[PDB]
Parts: structure tokens; sequence; C-alpha cells
């Protein structure tokens, strides 16, 4: 919109005569500008207004000659980035141009060094200023070593800079030389002065090609703002050297663009500037073949050259050159050489040179180049001439006419909607909208011109997943680009080497066939149904996905009139669906790395054959599919990790879609010869040793509908729980358990409720048991190689425990009980405040849904009304549980709750002693926050000294949540929260809590418990009584451990409680206890530390320890 | 490089515009100029070199180059033809004895190779003088009638006064906008 | 001869290329004008690993620098060793991507991805063998964020045999003030997991935290980064570059050091800390060194390695150290018995010993270990990330460009589901 860091921007400069001397301050400036700068890089307009004063604030201060070079500099700096923020042809116009601004320039560049490369922005900005002072009307002997020979030399010493003032001297000689009376003097001089340098100078040094860069610079610069006439003679020579230095052989880009740029100028100075010598032959021969480079940069600087040359020569040669451009094309080339043709052709119908004559030609040449991808290996090539393709239909709307772009409008037209939108690059869907839109705009003889464009404008061919579901139908409900635009997507992206691309093409397929279901339904689907017998992988899998698409668009249709399916497809085509399989089982097509994409499809394609109700019941077919639904199933180990779940909830869906329709008798019954042997080899495959195999039984077993668990409900439900048991043979089978609950879950959810019926649905006669398997899961945490795989066992057993509870409240409420439903709560509770973050916002996510829940209101909710207020409805979108930033402070509150303490207690000790460092971090301020609240309160106090001892006492032995409950305590004595129990002496929690500690330090061997039990007994000195010098005691064991790093670790912690508690040990013997902890080594021998042991125990009155 | 940053590049190029003024020595152009632009009439002094001048009109970027009259000058007018989109001719009316001295210098700028194609724009300034020559008599006294390979337009307008100076830019921006495509 | 092709994008990614170059010239003794002048054999046995020999006995770098704003280009050509890398290994454009990730990766960045194509194919044609491409850049931009991630994912494609090493710099909100710094962190990390086999992760907050406290710096530029940033790089690539009994490729390495295949960001570090300047105060030795290498303040990235798991774990020491030196040293640390025993110095870990010592300094060392306390630099964003997309604040720049909010939660969802596998893993049996 505008500038609006200048009000801070006069201020830095005002600064910079202050932070020229320091290094920091000058850094950070320099910094800061350049931050505050490169904001408007996209808006280098918008500077323009503040380009006066900004630039009176720099060149002021250099002109000053009572100033430092150091602040010379750094205005110089400021300088360099303006004039690279906004340009230099847009900067430099604004530079002083009188002729008394001519030798100060002159003088400042020639006070520079070119070897100091920290200054080499003053060298490469003072150069372009010298330009503007070559502007004057002026001749430079009047301002009188002459002034012409000083910027010669200057010139021909920067053309060969390494660094970027070669650059600046590229516009300096380009104006100085091409002056009246510098064009008569210097031209023929910088002109031998070029032809040694390019005759001497070799592209083998890495000096020698700079001077080659800069001189071919130079020259191209004078050649272009210099006389036509008066560069006319010297044409010949200059082609000739450049010819004969070989630039095409040499391995270097900016040297073939340098000559090329140079060869395209030189024979525009040939011909005449129109509304030809024999040497004009030879630079068309240095063009055509840029366009056959192998850098892009080299045939964007080509086509201009061509289609620049094409508009000062005749119609004849005109023509010519459109005819050997046109030759690129042919089936001898590579995608670069098809790129710079078609850039060759754009630029040529820019400027309006190509004929109706060629359109025949043009136009059959175009229709290859908006769909070129050919296959170069993983990946296909050809985006660069799709691009250009684009480019060349724009430029038709400017040289063409509606008369002559008629006959091919029909085609022109299709194609472009066609390549806007099932694209898969953004920036060719742009380029052929805009070509679009120029296109209408200016021919207007498109069909649905502006239609089109109102619903695929600039800001609509952005999302390609919308281009395919939105802008697709949209343009096939015109009878104009339909049939193609199907056509287009059936024989290019269904049967492309990406796979978005075969599943993004049949979506839109799928939406497409209802508007065209006659012309899919007997002319597409028997292209697809061939097209599955293609040798290709990707081919295969596209017409799988394209069959199954359409068959389903053409079954939702007849579902409308109420018409069968067969309708739109006739038989044949019908014995097709039926084959497919046949033809994939004969041909082993399900093994190598396509068999599992195979498997994918044929399932998607069952999958949606049954969902349209097909004449396919009773038939070997559906026993083809189960044998290879149960193939699938039976091998899902040799599967990779990265497409498993993809296979497993595919097939699932398909086995529940076949049993929901074709595995039925009569209404409300199926067929008991299958339902008597698919439940049994599913009950037999459940007890399968390979925990691959059960995790895909069982969501089989449990995806079954309804009506196929009739009378087989019980056996089920038992099989399934014989998998969630937990035994010595299955430690590690944590996906197994998981599966076994979500298909418990699934079960229970499509059977619903029925009284009076514990065979065929959930009762209040087997509810006991079904709740019973899902409490005993939650309490699994097995650490197994991988880490806390548990875990995973734990997520879908909250959410089988949430669907469920919700079910009966949707029908018998009254099933759920007190004790089941308070135990449920205190779970989900304890499992909502866990150090995991992803876990944790899932329970506290299902804690919210299961409170929340008032339709009708879940009985048995312990606290309900505390519940609300501290969880409103408000705080759940809003609030991260995933943060425990914003989580903590929340779950705390829970502990002045009864019921919600033990359970909330236990599992907030795992957040405040693991070993991530935010989460404790944040747990210890959010439980410092609740204390404050109790502290005073001593029955508040007892009750949570209680209820922690409790805790330990239950978790003894146990190195899951000892250790975190040991270092929580130690952070709870630090922070000075058991206050009140420290006035009386002999404390029954102190005592009962050091007892505990002393069971769990004993033979401790590991380190990290080691020091958390030092770190507790040396937090527990703050009680008297027998609690202070038995404790003491303890110190003193540990001071002649077995290792060193404990002895030492030891003797600090004591060295610390000694400072923290003055009133542990008296004034008179504290001074020896001190000396005694500074100059003594606790990692020696243990015959001198046994020593130092006794005597810090004669101080503190410790009994003499016995071995 | 893509067909978004092409017309990214060319935009910039048909937004901004530059027009090469020049005209015989106390013609009134530097007068004219102020007066486009705003500026005081009062502090304007004989200019000895060449005046660069961007400012927003009707969306577009004027970069107004304008040079002297002096005959010392005249052979330096070579090095502001590149780019040039309009030509201004500044003509003074009561210089009815050195009207011949600007028609000497006009067939010598069309001529240009660099200038054939710029949209000429002439100004009769000095109009409201007493012996100020109306539009018709200049249009004959130059020769205008045997120009073909240029657009020009000769209209009569004053600068301390101001008469017709926005049509004036209104219609050569218009010429120049028609153009679908030019040299380069 | 295994070489390797070293690229550079955006500003700050160019800016760390160049003083690395720079730093591993000085120390292999090559003068800024491209000829050799060292005084060791051994800095010439290996010197083909990242430089080619052109005519004349000159070595050339393989330093593919591109960036969209022509600013740090010309900086670098200028440079004190600018005059060294190939000039047409330059490629530009002019304005950038405007913070965006969306216009560095689909509308801007895309226009010079090609060009970058065929320079990177171009340099790699003359080597006898490849081994893997390398990049340097900033998570926080456009054309360091977007770029990087779409030449990963448009190189990937045409070599899939070679292998993708990267050394992304995670922005901190201390050093810049942009507000759209998250997603584009995010939305670059998203792209760094599938594609990517290892990645440095060098925080720009803890540098900062080092010249703050350590060096005790007035204010911190970004040279004071920068310097330690290449003084890291340099120590990490010593293997690659100069001989030694532990002769690990990148692909080996890789390979021992990466055990899964979505775990793969380390915590390089180095020691002992310096700044610009004088440098030359006190002589470290290898217990002092070993007793730095696995402080968390030596370490360029805000975790601590003691709090959380050990994947695996590397040192490489630099000077006339030896190889049984350092194993006395690496069997006694290991051991609780063992006086001056270290609890976060883990077993099993992967040592080096260099006879080259770096430059200003006599010995040094580098770690680069992989613990699962990097799970704190990737939850630092998250919380920064789902504040601001609630809101849906600064979304419409996405959305207008092409983006969607779907690419928004996949990467959130494969954000998560990373820091939930780090966690899991960091609570693992020892045996
Ligand atoms: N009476 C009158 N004088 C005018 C008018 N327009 C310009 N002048 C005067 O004509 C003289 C020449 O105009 P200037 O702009 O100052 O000079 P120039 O035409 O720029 O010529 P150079 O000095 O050669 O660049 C000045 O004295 C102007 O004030 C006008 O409409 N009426
Ligand atoms: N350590 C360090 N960080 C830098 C440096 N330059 C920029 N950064 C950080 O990187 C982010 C900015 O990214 P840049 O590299 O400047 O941007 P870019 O990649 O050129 O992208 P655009 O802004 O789109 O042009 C911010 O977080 C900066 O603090 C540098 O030299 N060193
Ligand atoms: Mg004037
Ligand atoms: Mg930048």
């Amino acid at each position: 919109e505008a500038f609006g860091e200048s009000a801070e921007t006069r201020a830095l400069l005002g600064r910079l005569r202050e932070v020229h001397g320091g290094g920091a301050e000058r850094e950070v400036a320099l910094e800061r500008f350049r931050v505050i700068m490169d904001k408007y890089q996209e808006q280098p307009h918008l500077l323009d207004p503040h380009l006066e004063w900004m630039m009176n604030l720099l060149l002021d201060i250099v002109q000053d000659q009572t100033s430092p070079a150091s602040l010379v500099h750094l205005a110089f700096k400021f300088l360099y980035i303006i004039t690279k923020v906004r340009g230099y042809k847009t900067f430099l116009r604004l530079f002083p141009h009188e002729v008394a601004d001519v030798e100060p320039v002159l003088d400042l560049v020639t006070i520079q060094n070119p070897k100091d490369h920290e200054a080499w922005e003053t060298r490469y900005m003072l150069l372009l200023w010298l330009s503007v002072t070559c502007l004057i009307p002026f001749d430079f002997s009047r301002l009188d070593m002459s002034i012409m020979d000083r910027i010669l030399q200057i010139a021909e010493s920067y053309l060969i800079v390494s660094d970027k003032a070669r650059d600046a001297a590229a516009v300096l000689v380009s104006r100085f030389i091409t002056r009246p009376d510098v064009k008569q003097s210097k031209m023929a001089e910088f002109l031998d002065w070029s032809l040694c340098n390019l005759a001497r100078s070799s592209f083998q040094t890495m000096q020698g090609v700079i001077t080659m860069d800069g001189t071919l610079q130079a020259l191209a610069q004078i050649f272009k703002h210099g006389k036509r006439e008066d560069c006319l003679p010297y044409a010949a020579t200059v082609l000739r050297c450049l010819d004969g230095c070989r630039l095409p052989e040499s391995n270097q880009t900016l040297l073939r663009k340098l000559g090329v740029k140079l060869v395209q100028r030189l024979g525009l100075t040939f011909l005449k500037p129109k509304v030809v010598p024999e040497g004009v032959e030879r630079v068309i021969e240095q063009l055509l073949v840029g366009l056959k480079d192998k850098d892009t940069v080299v045939r964007w600087s080509a086509a201009k050259g061509i289609g620049r040359m094409a508009g000062r020569l005749p119609r004849a040669l005109a023509d010519d050159v459109v005819g050997s451009v046109l030759d690129c094309f042919s089936f001898q080339e590579t995608d670069k050489a098809w790129h710079g043709g078609c850039l060759a052709l754009a630029e040529l119908g820019r400027r309006g040179l190509l004929l109706p004559s060629r359109l025949v030609d043009v136009v059959a040449v175009i229709l290859k180049a908006l769909t070129y991808d050919e296959k170069r290996g993983a990946c296909s090539v050809g985006t660069n001439v799709r691009d250009a393709a684009c480019y060349v239909c724009w430029a038709f709307a400017r040289a063409y006419e509606p008369q002559e772009l008629k006959p091919f409008v029909t085609a022109i037209s299709s194609a472009l909607v066609i390549a806007a939108v099932f694209d898969r690059d953004i920036n060719c869907r742009r380029a052929a909208s805009a070509a679009f839109q120029e296109n209408v705009g200016r021919q207007g003889t498109f069909p649905h011109g502006i239609d089109i464009l109102t619903t695929a404008d600039y800001f609509a061919v952005g999302n390609r997943s919308n281009c395919f579901l939105v802008i697709s139908v949209f343009i096939a409900g015109f009878p104009e680009y339909t049939q193609p635009m199907i056509d287009h997507l059936v024989t290019m992206k269904i049967s492309h080497w990406d796979g978005v691309i075969r599943e993004l093409a049949a979506r839109a397929l799928h939406n497409l066939a209802q508007q065209a279901p006659e012309f899919s339904a007997t002319q597409v689907f028997p292209r697809l149904l061939s097209m599955t017998l293609s040798p290709d992988l990707h081919m295969r899998h596209g017409s799988i996905l394209a069959c199954a698409e359409v068959a389903y668009a053409l079954y939702k249709l007849a579902a409308q009139e109420n018409r069968p399916v067969t309708d739109h497809l006739d038989e044949q085509a019908v014995q097709g669906l039926k084959q497919i399989h046949q033809q994939l089982y004969d041909r082993q097509l399900y093994r190598g790395l396509g068999g599992q994409l195979m498997r994918q499809a044929v399932c998607v394609l069952i999958e949606k054959l049954s969902l349209s109700k097909m004449p396919f019941r009773g038939d070997t077919v559906i026993d083809g599919w189960q044998w290879l639904i149960n193939d699938t199933l039976r091998h899902l180990h040799l599967i990779s990790s990265h497409s498993r779940q993809q296979m497993k909830d595919a097939a699932v869906s398909a086995l529940a879609a076949l049993c929901s329709e074709y595995y039925m008798k009569e209404p409300g019954e199926a067929d008991p010869a299958i339902q008597e042997e698919l439940i049994t080899q599913y009950l037999a495959e459940l007890r399968n040793p390979e925990e691959m195999t059960r995790c895909g039984f069982s969501l089989a077993l449990g995806a079954l509908p309804g009506f196929l668990l009739k009378g087989r409900l019980q056996q089920v439900l038992t099989g399934l729980r014989a998998v969630t048991h937990t035994s010595p043979e299955d430690v590690s089978f944590a996906e197994s358990r998981r599966d076994g609950l979500k298909a418990i879950a699934r079960i229970c959810q499509t059977v619903g409720v029925k009284a009076g019926a514990p065979d065929e649905a959930v009762c209040g006669e087997n509810v006991s048991q079904i709740y019973c398997a899902l409490l005993g899961c939650m309490d699994d945490y097995t650490t197994d190689s991988r880490g806390d795989v548990g875990t995973w066992v734990r997520k879908a057993a909250m959410t089988s425990l949430m669907d469920l509870t919700l079910l009966l409240a949707r029908s018998q409420p009254e099933l759920i009980e007190a004790h089941t439903c308070e135990r449920i709560m205190c779970c989900v509770a304890q499992q909502a405040s866990e150090k995991i973050d992803r876990f944790r916002a899932h329970a506290a996510s299902v804690f919210l849904t299961l409170l929340h829940f008032d339709s009708p209101p879940i009985p048995h909710v312990p606290h309900r009304g505390e519940l609300e207020k501290l969880f409103p409805r408000s705080d759940v979108a809003s609030v991260n549980w995933s943060a425990p930033s914003q989580a903590f402070p929340r779950i705390t509150q829970l502990l002045g709750l009864p019921t919600y303490r033990y359970h909330v207690l236990l599992g907030l000790v795992v957040s405040l002693g693991g070993l991530t460092e935010s989460t404790i971090r944040h747990s210890t301020q959010s439980l410092f926050e609740y204390m404050k609240g109790i502290q005073s309160d001593p029955q508040a106090l007892g009750s949570f000294s209680g209820t922690l001892l409790q805790i330990f006492e239950d978790n003894l032995l146990n190195e899951r949540v000892s250790v975190p409950l040991l270092k929580t305590l130690d952070h709870v004595l630090t922070h000075g929260c058991f206050d009140i129990f420290t006035t009386e002496e002999d404390h029954p929690f102190a005592v009962k809590l050091l007892a505990l500690c002393k069971k769990e330090i004993k033979n401790s061997k590991d380190i990290q418990k080691l020091l958390s039990g030092i770190a507790v007994f040396c937090e527990m000195v703050q009680f008297p009584g027998d609690v202070r010098r038995q404790a003491l005691l303890q110190l003193c064991l540990l001071l002649c451990h077995r290792f060193p790093l404990i002895r030492k670790t030891t003797a600090s912690q004591v060295y610390e409680t000694l400072l923290t508690y003055s009133d542990v040990v008296g004034a008179d013997v504290l001074d020896e206890v001190v000396t005694v902890l500074s100059d003594t080594a606790w990692d020696a021998e243990l015959a001198v530390v046994r020593e130092q042991r006794n005597r810090l125990c004669d101080l503190l009155g410790v009994p003499r320890p016995q071995l | 490089m893509g067909l978004l940053t092409i017309l990214k590049k060319m935009k910039q190029k048909e937004r901004e515009l530059r027009l090469l003024m020049l005209g015989l020595d106390n013609a009134g152009k530097t007068t004219i100029l102020k007066k486009f632009n705003g500026e005081d009439i009062d502090t304007i002094s004989p200019t000895l070199g060449f005046n660069i001048k961007t400012l927003e009109h009707r969306g577009f970027k004027l970069n107004i180059w304008d040079v002297g009259g002096q005959k010392s000058l005249r052979s330096y007018w070579r090095n502001y033809f590149e780019s040039t989109d309009g030509l201004i001719w500044v003509v003074d009316s009561a210089d009815r004895q050195r009207m011949q001295d600007c028609q000497r210098e006009l067939q010598s700028l069309l001529v240009e190779e660099r200038l054939a194609g710029a949209t000429l724009l002439i100004f009769a300034n000095k109009q409201d003088l007493p012996g100020a020559l109306s539009s018709n008599a200049i249009r004959e006294v130059l020769e205008l009638d045997s120009i073909r390979s240029h657009h020009w337009c000769i209209q009569g307008c004053s600068a301390v006064t101001g008469e017709n100076l926005l049509p004036g830019i209104d219609w050569l921006l218009d010429d120049i906008s028609s153009r679908i495509f030019t040299a380069d | 001869m295994r070489e390797i092709v070293h690229i550079q994008a955006g500003q700050c990614g160019n800016q760390i290329g160049a003083k690395f170059w720079e730093v591993i010239s000085d120390e292999h003794g090559i003068d800024p004008t491209g000829t050799y002048h060292g005084d060791s054999d051994l800095q010439l046995d290996r010197i083909s690993v990242y430089y080619n020999e052109a005519t004349g006995g000159k070595y050339v770098p393989r330093a593919i620098l591109v960036d969209l704003e022509p600013g740090t280009m010309d900086s670098v050509r200028s440079g004190p060793f600018g005059q060294i890398f190939r000039p047409d290994n330059f490629v530009f454009g002019q304005s950038g991507a405007g913070n965006n990730w969306a216009k560095g990766h689909y509308t801007e960045g895309a226009e010079l991805v090609d060009s970058v194509l065929d320079v990177v194919r171009k340099e790699a044609e003359s080597c006898d063998c490849l081994q893997g491409f390398q990049l340097t850049h900033s998570l926080g931009g456009g054309t360091g964020s977007g770029m990087g991630t779409l030449l990963i994912s448009k190189i990937r494609e045409e070599y899939p045999d070679r292998i993708m090493n990267t050394f992304s710099v995670v922005p901190s909100p201390k050093v810049s003030d942009t507000v759209v710094e998250p997603y584009n962190a995010t939305l670059s990390v998203h792209q760094l997991v599938e594609n990517t086999d290892e990645t440095y992760c060098i925080d720009n907050e803890a540098l900062y935290d080092i010249c703050f406290r350590t060096l005790k710096l007035t204010t911190p530029t970004y040279g004071d980064l920068n310097h330690l940033v290449s003084a890291t790089m340099s120590g990490v690539t010593t293997c690659l570059r100069f001989p030694g009994q532990l002769n690990a490729d990148l692909r080996k390495l890789a390979v021992n050091m990466v055990p899964f295949p979505r775990l793969h960001f380390f915590m390089p570090g180095f020691a002992p800390l310096t700044s610009r300047g004088s440098q030359q105060y006190r002589a470290l030795t290898v217990p002092e060194l070993t007793q730095q290498v696995f402080d968390a303040k030596n370490m360029m990235a805000a975790c601590d390695p003691r709090h959380g798991r050990y994947l695996t774990v590397a040192a490489v020491f630099r000077g006339r150290m030896s190889m049984k030196e350092v194993d006395e040293q690496m069997l006694n640390v290991q051991n609780k018995n063992s006086s001056y025993f270290v609890e976060w110095i883990p077993n099993n870990v992967k040592t080096a010993v260099c006879d080259i010592p770096p430059r200003g300094l006599k010995m040094a060392v580098t770690f680069i270990g992989n613990s699962t306390a990097i799970q704190e630099l990737f939850k630092r964003i998250s919380e920064q990330f789902t504040a601001m997309f609630r809101r849906k604040a600064f979304l419409h720049w996405y959305t207008g460009e092409g983006m969607d909010e779907m690419e928004f939660t996949e990467a959130e969802s494969n954000m998560n589901d990373l820091v939930s596998e780090y966690q899991q893993y960091q609570d693992a049996t020892a045996e």
C-alpha cells in the first residue's frame, strides 16, 4: 500500500555519522536498514515518493570533504542497498548530472583500492554515478591527463574486475564511447582493446573467462545503446573474432549467453529498422542452434534475438526462419529443442510475423506441446515445453485474427481448458488461464469465453483438488467440453506415473459421468474394460479405479429413478467385471512391488461393486473375491509399513460391504453354509502366532453386519476377548490387542442394544463381561525394546470405552453401573494427565465428550457440577490440550475433589518426574499454584501426604512410578510445601516416608535411581527429631558407596544442605564440618575416605556405622 | 521464464513511458513542464542541460526528459532518443522569424532511426500574446501535412495561463496505448 | 574419489555456506586466489571430495549458490573468497518470496528451480562418481524455506540413489520479529521428514543465548552466529575431508547414526567456544574437551542431552590426541566405578581422531549425537503454530497462492506423530 518505515529511516541516517567508527553499531544499523528495505522487494514502486530526500541524506555525506573513509563506505553501502531494492535504472535518474559533478566523481572513484574487498560497495556504485555525469551535453575538452583517457583507462581496468564492479563498467562504457566527441576518439581504441582480449584470453582459467565476459557485456551494451550507422563498419570484424573463439563448444553458460546476445545485436545492425548482407546468413545460423542448447537461459536469450531478427528481415526470410524453427519439433529431438522452438514461435507471434499460411503447421504442433510429458526415468519431463505452449497460445491473440483462427478455435479453446484444469503444475494452469483470458478479451470468439473465466479466474486455478471436482464439472456442463475432456483424462492422467494423478482423475471422472452417463457407459467403460489387460502397472490401477468410480456413479444415478444398475451397463461389460478377477489371478499379478497396489485397487473395486447391488450373488466371482480378501488379510507382514493401514482399513470395508450385500439368504438372515465356515475360519485365524494375522483378522471379524452376528455373537466376543488377554507368549503384542478392542467396539456399535437376546446384541447379561475386558487393557504398561508401546493399546482402549458408553445412553442407560462409570471416569482422568502430549490430548477430548454429553445425560458422573464448572463448554475448542502450558493449569485443579485425587496424582507423578523438561517445568508450576491454596489448611496437606504415601506404597519396587515420585518429592521438599510438619518432633508421616525411601534405596545399583534417593535423603534433613538423626546416617552410608561419583554427589548434597538449613548443626561444630567437606577428595580410594567419613560422623553426632 | 513473469515484466513497461521534450531557446518548454506538475513559474532559469521528471497521472508514470534549446546543446540530443515513446516539440508562436529555424530541425528529428515510431506532439505556446499566430498558420508554416510516418497533432496551448494542457498529454497517452506491439 | 555437491539457498544459507567454505579453505591451506600453498601432504589426499581439479592445477569449488534476491549474491561474488566460486553457479531472480512459503515453493522459487536443476546437473556431470547432494538453508523465510524443499523434492525423483543431507537453521523470535515464521518452519519440517535422510538442526536461540552469556557480547549480530555455524560445519565434515581409521562415508554414517527413517534430526555441537578477533588464550586438554563436548552449553540447540535417551552418539577430535589416548578416556567414562564418571556420556559411542587442527586453535572437538531432547525444538514451534491457526491469521496469503488447510493439517499431524514417537522412544529399556 505505502512505505511506513520512513519515520524510522530518517533517524537511522541521522545516526550514520555516529556509528561510523564502531563495528557492532554499524553492523546493527546495516542489518536494520536491510530488514527495513527488503519488505518492499515485491512493491519497488512504493518507495519512489521517498527517493528524493532519502538520496539527499546519503550523497550529501560523501560530498563533504571533511569526512573519513569509513563514513563514506557506510553511506555507499546504504546507497547500494537502495539501488538493489529499487533499481539502478530508475535510481540513477536522481544522481547529480551536472558538468561540475564529473571531476568530483572521477577523483572519488580514483581514491579507491580494487583490492579492498570490504569496500566493494563503494567501487560498484561510484562507477554508476560517473555514467550519470557522462550524460551532460558538454564536451570533455571544455572541462580541461584528459578526462576521456582517464575514463577509458578506468573502464579498461574495471572491465576485468572479478567483483560486481565489472557490471558497473558495462553501463559506463556503453554511455561514454557512444558519444559524439568520444565515438570518434575512444571507440576505435576500446575496439582494438576488446579484440586483443578476446583473441588472447581462453575459457580454461578464472581470469581469462572474467575478462571475456566483461568484454562481451561491454560490446553487447555498446551495440545496443550505440548508433546503427556508427557501429556498422565494425560489425564484421567483431563477428569474425567471436566466431573464431568457439564459444558454443566451451563449457560456460554465461559466455554462450553473452555470445548469443552479441550475435543477435550484430545481426540487428545489418538490417535497417523498418515497419541483407551475406554476414546475416551466418547470424541466423548461430541463433537456431541456440534453441537446442542444454540450458534454458540460452534458449530464452536466443528466442528474443530470433524474434527481433525476423522483424528487421524481409517476408521471404521471415517465412524461412519459421520453417527452419518448425524443424526443431522433429521425431529426433529432446524436450529442450521443443521448448526452444515454442519460445521462438511465441517471440515471433508477439511481434506479428507468423502468416496464416503456417496455421496448418503451427496448430499441428501446439496440440502436442500442451500435453507433453515424456517419461525420462522415475519421473517424467515436459513442464518446460508446456509453459512455453501457454505463452505461444497467448501470442495468437495478437498475431492472427478471428477470421483466420475460427477454423482452429474449436480445438484451441478445448485444449486450453483441458490444460488449465488437470495440469500438475500450478504455474502451467495459471499460464493457460491467462492465455485463455487474453484470447477471450481480444478475439472473443471462444464458446462461453466469459462464463469460463468467471468460474476459472486467476484465484480459482490454485487448489488442484478443487479443480478436479468443481471446475471440471462446470466445464463439462456445456456440450463443447465433455467428450474431449473425458477422453483426455482417460488417455492421459489415469495412465500417469504418479498415483495422486490416477486417484484425482478417477474422482473427477466420477462426477463427470453424472453429466454424460450415455457417453461414459457406451464409449468410455469399454475402453477402461480393455485397458485392464495392459502390461503397464500404472495403466491397470487407473483402469480399475475408473471402472469402480464410473460404476458407483451409474449406480447412484440409477438409484434416483429406483431403476436397476444394468440399465446403463450392458451384460458384455458386466462379464468384464467378473473376468477382471480371473485375469489377475491367472497372471499372478499379486507379487512384487505392484502386488500391494493391485490388491488395493481390487479391494476398492469389490467394495464399489458390492455397494451398488450387482447381479454377482451366487457366482464363483463372490468366492474368488472372498478368497482374495482372505489371502490379503492372511499375508500382511509382507506389505510395507508405509501402506499397511490403508490395506487394513480397505479390506475390512470391502468384506463388510460383501458380507452386508451378497452373503444373505432372506431379510434378517443369512446363508448358514457361509456363516458356519467364515466365523469358524476367523476364530481359527485369531490364534495365529504372527501378530499381523490377528491385527488384520480382528477388524475383519468385527466389521461384519448385525444379521451375520445373530446367534454367533457370544463366540465372536469370546474369541476377541481371548486375544485381549496378555500371556507369557504375547508380551509385545500391542497391535493385536488394539485391533481386538477396536473390533469389539465396532461389534457393539453395530449390534446396538436389545434386551432378552445375549446372542443377538448387547444387553445386561454380558455388558459386565464386556466392560471388564475394556477396563483390563487400560492397565497395560509394557516397555519393550521399541519403548512405551503399551500406550497404543490404551488409545483404542479409550475410544472403545467412549462410543460404548454413549451407545447404552442412547437406548438403555440404566445398564451402566455406578462403580463401572466411576472407574472409567477415574481412569480417563488419570490418562488425561500423562507426560505424553498426543495421547493426553485425545484423553482430554474423550473426557470432555463424555462429560458434555447431555442428550440424554450419562448417569454415575462423580462431582458432575464441579467438573462442569472446572471444564466449561467454551474451554473445549479454545484450550489446546497438546500443549502442557494450556493443560496442566486446568488439570491440577482436579486435586481438590476427593475422588479425583488418587488416580489424578498417580497420573501427574509421571509428568512431574519424567525425562522431558518442558512438561516437568509446566507440571511443577501448575502443582505449586494449587499447593499454595492448601498450604495453610492442615487437613488438606495431611490428606495429600497420605494419598502420596499410599501411591508410594502401592507402586513399590516399580521403576515406572518410583523414580518419578522420588524426583517429584525432591522438588516438593525444596519448594517448602511441608512446612507445618516441621514444628513437631517425631512426625509419623516423615517416618513412614523415610522407611519407604530406605526400602526403595535398598541395594540400589543404577546411578539414576541413586541420585533421586540421595536428593530425597538430603531434602528430608529439614524434619527435626529422630527423622533428622536417622536420615543423616543414611547420608553416611552414601559417602562410602561403591562408586566415586556417588560419594561426590552425596558430599555435594550434604554441603548444600548444611548451607540451606543452619539449625541442623550447631555453630561451634559447623566450621569443622564445612572444612572437612571442602579439602577432601571424595573420588579417591576408600582407604582414605573412610577416615574422613568417621571424622564427619564423630562431629555430626552420628553413631559410627558397622560393616 | 514463465508466462506470468513475462506478463508482469511487460505490464511494468506498458505502464511506464518516456517523453522526450525539445524546443528552440526561449520556446517556453520548462514553463509548460512546471505547470503540468504544479510548481512555481517565477523561479525558472535558462537550463543548460537536461531535466528528468517522474510523475503519476491516470495510473501511468510519465518520465519526462526535457532538453534545452541552445545551439551548443543541439549537437548532444543523440543521447535521449533511446526508449522514447513520445516526442514533444515546443514552438513559440511569437517567434515567427525563427519558424524556419524550428522547421529545419523538425525535418531532421523524424528521420532518425531511434525516433522512428514514437508519437510526435507539437505544442504551440505563447498564444495569449498580441502577435501570436494561430495553430492553423503554424500548421502551414511548418509543413505538417508533408509528414506521414508519424502521428502528429499540432495543438495551441499556453504556460502562464494554462490552456489545453491536459488534453495534449491525454491524446498522446491514448495514441501510445493503442499500439499492440513495438520494435526492439 | 567420492564427490559431494554443495548447494546454498536463501540469505542465511548463503551467508553460512560462504563462511564454511572460507573456514575449510583456510584450514586446508588454500589462498583466496585459487592455488595451493599449504604445508602438509594430508591436505590433498581428499581435496577432490569438494574441489574440482581444473586446468592449471587450480581447485574450483562446487558451491551452487541460488537466491531470488540479488543481495547476498553480489556480496559473495566480491567476498574475501568470491573469486573461487564458478561464475555460472550463481542462479538468482529479483523479487524473493516475501516471507511466504507458498511463494518460494510454488509461484516464485519454482521459476528458478529449473535453472537450479540444470546447474546442479551440469556440475555433477564432471564428477566421476557422485555420493550425495547437500543443502544449507534456514527454515525461516520463503527462498530458504520453500526453495530448499522444492529442490529436495525435485532431485529425489531424478537421483533416488543419492544421499540427501541438509543443515536447517531453525529461527527464533529473539533473532527475528517476523510473525509468518512458524508456518514457514512447519511447512519446511513437513517436507524435510519424508524426503531427507539426515538433518543437522542449528537453532538460533541457542547461539543467541551463547553470545549473550558465554561470549558476553554486547549486541550479538549475524556474524557471531555465522562464525559458530561455520565452525560446527567444519568440525562435522572432518572425516569426509581427512584420512583416519574411521573411514565412515556419508551413506555408512547415515546408516550407523539413523536407525529409523523418520527420526534423523541431530544436535550438532563444537568445543571450545570462541568468538571473532582474538582466540588464543587457554589451551585445553582431552579430559576438558570430553567434559565440555557433552555439556548442553556447548550444543548449538536449546535442548538438554542429559534429559532424554541416546539413540546414537559420535564424536570427532581434532589435534595431537591419539585414538589410543581417546579410547582410554572413552572406556573410563562409561564405567561407574571409574572416577570422574559421567551419566550423560553413553556407551557404544563413535569416536574419531584428526591430525590437522582447526584455525586459531591447536585442539578442538565436535559432537554429532541424536538425543530425544530435540523434541523440545519441535514443540516450541507447535504451540506457536496452533495459537495462530485457530484464528486463521495470515492464512489468506497462503490460500490465495494455491495452498489450502489440507497441507497445514497434514503437517500438524505429521509433527504430532513425530513428537509422540520421540516421547515413546524416550522411555525405552536400556537392556
Ligand atoms: N508571455 C509568455 N511568456 C511565456 C509563456 N511560456 C513561456 N514563456 C516565457 O518564455 C521564456 C522561455 O521559456 P523557458 O521555459 O524559461 O525556456 P525554455 O523554453 O525552457 O528554453 P531553454 O532555456 O533553452 O531550455 C521564459 O521567459 C518564459 O517565462 C507564455 O505562455 N507566455
Ligand atoms: N543465523 C542466521 N540466521 C539468519 C541469517 N539471515 C537470516 N537469518 C534468519 O533466517 C530468517 C530469515 O530468512 P532469510 O534466510 O533471511 O530469507 P530467504 O530465505 O532469503 O527468504 P525471503 O525472505 O523470502 O527472501 C529469520 O529467522 C532470520 O533471523 C544469518 O545470516 N544467520
Ligand atoms: Mg528549459
Ligand atoms: Mg532474502
